[PDB]
RNA sequence: UCAACCUAUUCUCAAACUUUAAAUGGGUAAGAAGCCCGGCUCGCUGGUGUGGAGCCGGGCGUGGAAUGCGAGUGCCUAGUGG
RNA sequence: GCUCAGGGAGGACAGAAACCUCCCGUGGAGCAGAAGGGCAAAAGCUCGCUUGAUCUUGAUUUUCAGUACGAAUACAGACCG
RNA sequence: GUCUACGGCCAUACCACCCUGAACGCGCCCGAUCUCGUCUGAUCUCGGAAGCUAAGCAGGGUCGGGCCUGGUUAGUACUUGGAUGGGAGACCGCCUGGGAAUACCGGGUGCUGUAGGCUU
């Protein structure tokens, strides 16, 4: 049976990237998170207060409560057959803002000014985004040169 | 006492090396790999021939060494004596293991360090032969004799490089006269066009 | 004429005398470079702990004093008038700090006294020129740069234009 | 009498069989666990 | 059949051997068939076909 | 010989510090302890009051810290003090005094809390911290910051310090660094840190060395005699130079010039002018070398 | 000369080595519980009707990827654990 | 407040190795231990002052049945360094 | 064009050597009475301005090492899925998809926020 300790096998989790040792930069310390801001996890080794277990490393969350050096976030750990939406604990450093609530509210924000732009016009815009279609009909101008002629080259055993 | 190849023949483990945690394994047999009239510049031997191998396979210390000697024998009566350079172009480091019985049975099963074989890829070279150009007839004959001591089936190819260099044969003489590579022994030296030009002037004086 | 913020000048000259023993020996071997500079020395205690010497470690066995501008050169200038401004050559180290050991502290001029006896001492001067305090202050530290440095033939040629000395080969 | 030891073998069609379900999501969730101090400048906020 | 693949059996909507289905193309759906592509046989239909 | 320590695989791996901690400006350790505002204060800025002495003004500027950059919003250096009547002297405890007192009255105009928050009107050199008043809006609070100088009694830096804490700074503070807390019997004499402010001390020292001998006297005190500061002089004039702070504390820009564009650097020599140098190099070396044989 | 050394080169490796570093895969998101305004409360934070949070009040529906399908929830419970 | 292992060059007895000095020195040292992470104006070494190794209710993580004990993480109320 | 004070991202900024720096600065520098601290005013602290770009630092140079970032290596190695494919095995080929890294060869060598100077 393995060890159950509770950081085990997070040899190449929780150091830090190459190079990229020494004092933490500042302003992961500097950025502010309300409660309900988007959260990742990624665990560091220059600080050890405040960690995140090896189960939350990379994934992402939402925050139910800020305090004076940590934040507390609400996490999905999947354990055997449920989901459990869990409250962790984690000091400020080991966390990022997602982008990928960014995105949407950028996305957001322009259906809505293009949606109270072009009300008052009277055209109908596209607000879905439908998936990459198929590639409509087009011309191919091979102007002047015929096409370059292929052949597989014979094998030479060059080892 | 030793088992047959057959046993520790295929690629069966994890690669397991003579280290800090596999300590108290014997010694290799095979210790001397490059021979021949190995003191001898890269000007004075063109020609190059590899046994190189066509099976995933283990091949161990005492093969690679028994195969040294019957292409070390064979070339010292045909090449003369110092007309030629031997290199075997595997060394062996995977060590392998044995369960020896006398009764306890399986229970505590993991093995003494038994010998040290070598791990090929299909296309890595076995043994390798730098020679002259009119000894080309005689290298072949060289590892045509030399495969029979390897379990497996393996091939012989003369190569284009220049005999152990990683620079092609017809493009060599030309490199070395406009002075890109430098003659430095068994092997030569290339020369770039991002040094500092002293380096430069120093080679053109 | 040369700029006036190169000029050779001794930044210390630090002495020691290394006993090898502790209490009374050493005592007053601090005694001894106290009378000779003028302050008080300090204690050099021994690293390790080799019984072919018979120290052992945290042992105090060395007397060391470090004595700046004028004093120094007063006491660097005895010390070359025992040895007859005659220095070899190979007491010059790479970086153009220099140095030399003397036998007898009678040779300095320091009065004899029973209680205290003789002790050889050890004389180390490093030199330096005006900018040197930039490899040591604390708020914007430096390293000093290639033209700035003191070479050890231009060291030596200072000791033999300002003590007009001779360095002998070997 | 040795016997298997570990395994998590149907483990993975017995998850799916009443199938992973996600966790109950409420508008307005509790708030045991935020920082007291904040909770009791909450409750006088709702007080008066 | 593998689960992922059942899965996306039963959102194109083949749960029995032979039926068929329409499926109009884009990236999403042509990495839904190709996930499935050993149980499909799938093509571009004529209007006879329709 | 010996083994080659800074090669291939040292500069490689060599990890760099900061900008920063490389020119040896900035302690991260300490700008990290202080200027991280509590998680839960969410966005309020965290003011500081920097001290930085040179050597020949006193730089002292408050500052909140934000990810772009750290804002200044007011800034007083040593070097405006002839404006308000300390003629030369620019690096001393007295001069350092009236920057903070010139930091501290600048800011409080900054913000229209000059009339309200007098802090000492005449200065003391005893404890003062300014008591923030009810129903008016409450008094500036930010902490000090000294950087790199060794931080024992008698520093400049405190100087700076007393000077925004005497015009209405609620720097939090105690008494044991000022000029005048001695260690040994442990009390702290307001008058002494008054002599230090006034900068009596100072004078005490003119008329130690006219009196003593005076060839040393025009060799250490010479700018001083050029703008004629008799030792009398000095108490009053800093005395005018706090009441000229307080009562006109704003400052002035200097207004933009016309400025005629003239390059006074080496611009950075373009890719097709650095290889038709090593062309000419390698050109001209094989022609000396072919001449000379 | 033969050595250690040192400097560029060269042959072969690593489950418990690594600068690089895939495929497969793991979270989160793809709106009405969301946006945008107007305003009150707080003993928390506070240069600052500051910052945050909570409460009212109003206006916004193109239901904001594809595809498929009616869903959520509570008892009691056998058998199973070679 | 200082920089460590190691190496180079000097220096009375002194040496392969005691001590003094200069220079290079991205951690090749140290941090009690087994190893892995982590660390350079520190988490290392040396000082100064000390008892937050204290009183107290909750929440959460960790193995987990999402139960105990242990260990740990943010807080909060004092009393302090 | 440029610098100081505080910085952010932390080498496109480092490291070795060389050249050039007008004005303001930053420095080196001159001192130790007082504050302070040492074996030593070297450091730290404190009081200054006789001198100097010599160093720091700033800008620039090197067919520079490094770093950053492209090409090549290569659709190679590897790889999700598939076959009643091959082979005695080892392993290999094919279909459906995804797709790296050295060596080698080019390009780049700090951007920039807030406050305040200089270039009368
Ligand atoms: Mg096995
Ligand atoms: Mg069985
Ligand atoms: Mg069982
Ligand atoms: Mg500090
Ligand atoms: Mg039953
Ligand atoms: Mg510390
Ligand atoms: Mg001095
Ligand atoms: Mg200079
Ligand atoms: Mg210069
Ligand atoms: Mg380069
Ligand atoms: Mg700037
Ligand atoms: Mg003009």
């Amino acid at each position: 049976t393995n060890t159950k300790g509770k950081r085990r096998g997070t040899r190449y989790m929780f150091s830090r990237p190459f190079r990229k040792h020494g004092v933490v930069p500042l302003a992961t310390y500097m950025r502010i998170y309300k409660k309900g801001d988007i959260v990742d996890i990624k665990g560091m080794g220059t600080v050890q207060k405040g960690m995140p277990h090896k189960c939350y490393h990379g994934k992402t969350g939402r925050v139910y409560n800020v305090t004076q050096h940590a934040v507390g976030i609400v996490v999905n750990k999947q354990v055997k057959g449920k989901i459990l939406a869990k409250r962790i604990n984690v000091r400020i450093e080991h966390i990022k803002h997602s982008k990928s609530r960014d995105s949407f509210l950028k996305r957001v924000k322009e259906n809505d000014q293009k949606k109270k732009e072009a009300k008052e016009k009277g055209t109908w815009v596209q607000l879905k985004r439908q998936p990459a279609p198929p590639r409509e009909a087009h011309f191919v101008r091979t102007n002047g040169k015929e096409p370059e002629l292929l052949e597989p080259i014979p094998y030479e055993f060059m080892a | 006492g030793r088992r047959p190849a057959r046993c520790y023949r295929y690629c069966k483990n994890k690669p397991y090396p003579k280290s800090r945690f596999c300590r108290g394994v014997p010694d290799a047999k095979i210790r001397i790999f490059d021979l021949g009239r190995k003191k001898a510049k890269v000007d004075e031997f063109p020609l190059c021939g590899h046994m190189v191998s066509d099976e995933y396979e283990q091949l161990s210390s005492e093969a690679l060494e028994a195969a040294r000697i019957c292409a070390n024998k064979y070339m010292v009566k045909s090449c003369g004596k110092d007309g030629f350079h031997i290199r075997v172009r595997l060394h062996p480091f995977h060590v392998i293991r044995i369960n020896k019985m006398l009764q306890t049975g399986m229970r505590g099963a993991f093995g003494k360090p038994q010998g040290t074989v070598a791990r090929v890829h299909i296309g890595q070279v076995i043994m390798s032969i730098r020679t002259k150009l009119q000894n080309k007839e005689h290298v072949v004959e060289a590892l045509r004799r030399a495969k029979f001591k390897f379990p497996g089936r393996q091939k012989i190819h003369i190569s284009k490089k220049w005999g152990f260099t990683k620079f092609n044969a017809d493009e060599f003489e030309d490199m070395v006269a406009e002075k890109r590579l430098i003659p430095d022994g068994c092997g030569v030296k290339y020369i770039p066009n991002r040094g500092p030009l002293d380096k430069w002037r120093a080679l053109h004086s | 004429k040369e700029n006036p913020m190169r000029e050779l000048r001794i930044r210390k000259l630090c002495l020691n005398i290394c006993v090898g023993e502790s209490g009374d020996r050493l005592t007053r071997a601090a005694k001894v470079l106290e009378q000779l500079t003028g302050q008080t020395p300090v204690f050099s205690k021994a690293r390790y702990t080799v019984r072919s010497f018979g120290i052992r470690r945290n042992e105090k066995i060395a007397v060391h004093c470090t004595v700046r501008g004028a004093k120094a050169e007063e006491i660097l200038e005895k010390g070359l008038k025992v040895r007859e401004y005659e220095l070899r050559k190979n007491n010059f180290s790479d970086t153009g700090n220099f140095g030399f050991g003397i036998q007898e502290h009678i040779d300095l001029g320091i009065k004899y006294d029973p209680s205290i006896g003789i002790y050889g001492l050890d004389f180390y001067v490093v030199l330096g020129r005006p900018g040197f305090s930039i490899a040591d202050k604390k708020r914007r530290t430096g390293c000093i740069g290639a033209k700035h440095r003191i070479s050890k033939e231009e060291a030596m040629r200072w000791f033999q234009q300002k003590y007009d000395g001779i360095i002998l080969p070997g | 009498a040795k016997s298997k030891n570990h395994t998590t073998h149907n483990q993975s069609r017995k998850w799916h069989r009443n199938g992973i379900k996600k966790p109950r999501s409420q508008r307005y969730e509790s708030l045991k666990g935020v920082d007291p101090k904040f909770l009791r400048n909450m409750r006088f906020a709702k007080k008066h | 059949v593998s689960p992922k693949v059942r899965k996306v059996l039963q959102l194109l909507r083949l749960r029995q051997i032979f039926n068929g289905t329409f499926v109009k193309l884009n990236k999403a759906s042509i990495n839904m068939l190709r996930i499935v592509e050993p149980y499909i046989a799938w093509g571009y239909p004529n209007l006879k076909s329709v | 010989f010996v083994k080659v320590v800074k090669n291939k695989a040292y500069f490689k791996r060599y990890q760099v510090k900061f900008r920063r901690r490389r020119e040896g400006k900035t302690d991260y350790y300490a700008r990290k302890r202080l200027v991280i505002q509590d998680k839960n204060k969410y966005n309020t800025p965290k003011y500081r009051m920097i001290v930085r002495v040179t050597n020949r003004d006193i730089i002292c500027q408050i500052a909140y810290a934000r990810i772009e950059g750290d804002m200044i919003v007011c800034a007083a250096y040593a070097h405006e003090l002839p404006k308000y009547g300390v003629k030369v002297g620019l690096t001393n405890y007295a001069a350092a005094y009236c920057t903070g007192l010139l930091l501290a009255r600048r800011l409080l105009n900054r913000f229209g809390m000059d009339k309200i928050y007098e802090g000492q009107v005449e200065v003391t050199g005893d404890e003062y911290n300014v008591e923030s008043i009810d129903g008016q809006p409450g008094a500036f609070t930010c902490y000090l910051d000294a950087g790199l100088a060794r931080t024992t009694t008698g520093n400049k830096v405190f100087g700076a310090l007393k000077g925004a804490v005497d015009g209405g700074l609620s720097i939090p503070h105690s008494t044991k660094r000022f000029p005048g807390y001695d260690s040994e019997s442990k009390e702290f004499n307001a008058e002494v840190h008054r002599k230090h402010i006034m900068g009596q001390n100072v004078a005490d020292y003119m008329r130690y060395l006219m009196e003593e001998d005076e060839d040393a006297y025009k060799k250490q005190f010479s700018q001083y005699i050029k703008n004629n500061v008799t030792p009398d002089m000095m108490e009053e004039m800093y005395k005018k130079a706090h009441a000229a702070i307080r009562e006109n504390p704003v400052y002035e820009k200097k207004p933009k010039r016309e400025v005629k564009k003239k390059r006074w650097n080496r611009p950075k020599m373009s890719l097709a002018q650095k290889k038709d140098r090593v062309a000419q190099k390698k050109a001209s070396f094989l022609r000396a070398q072919e001449r000379a044989a």
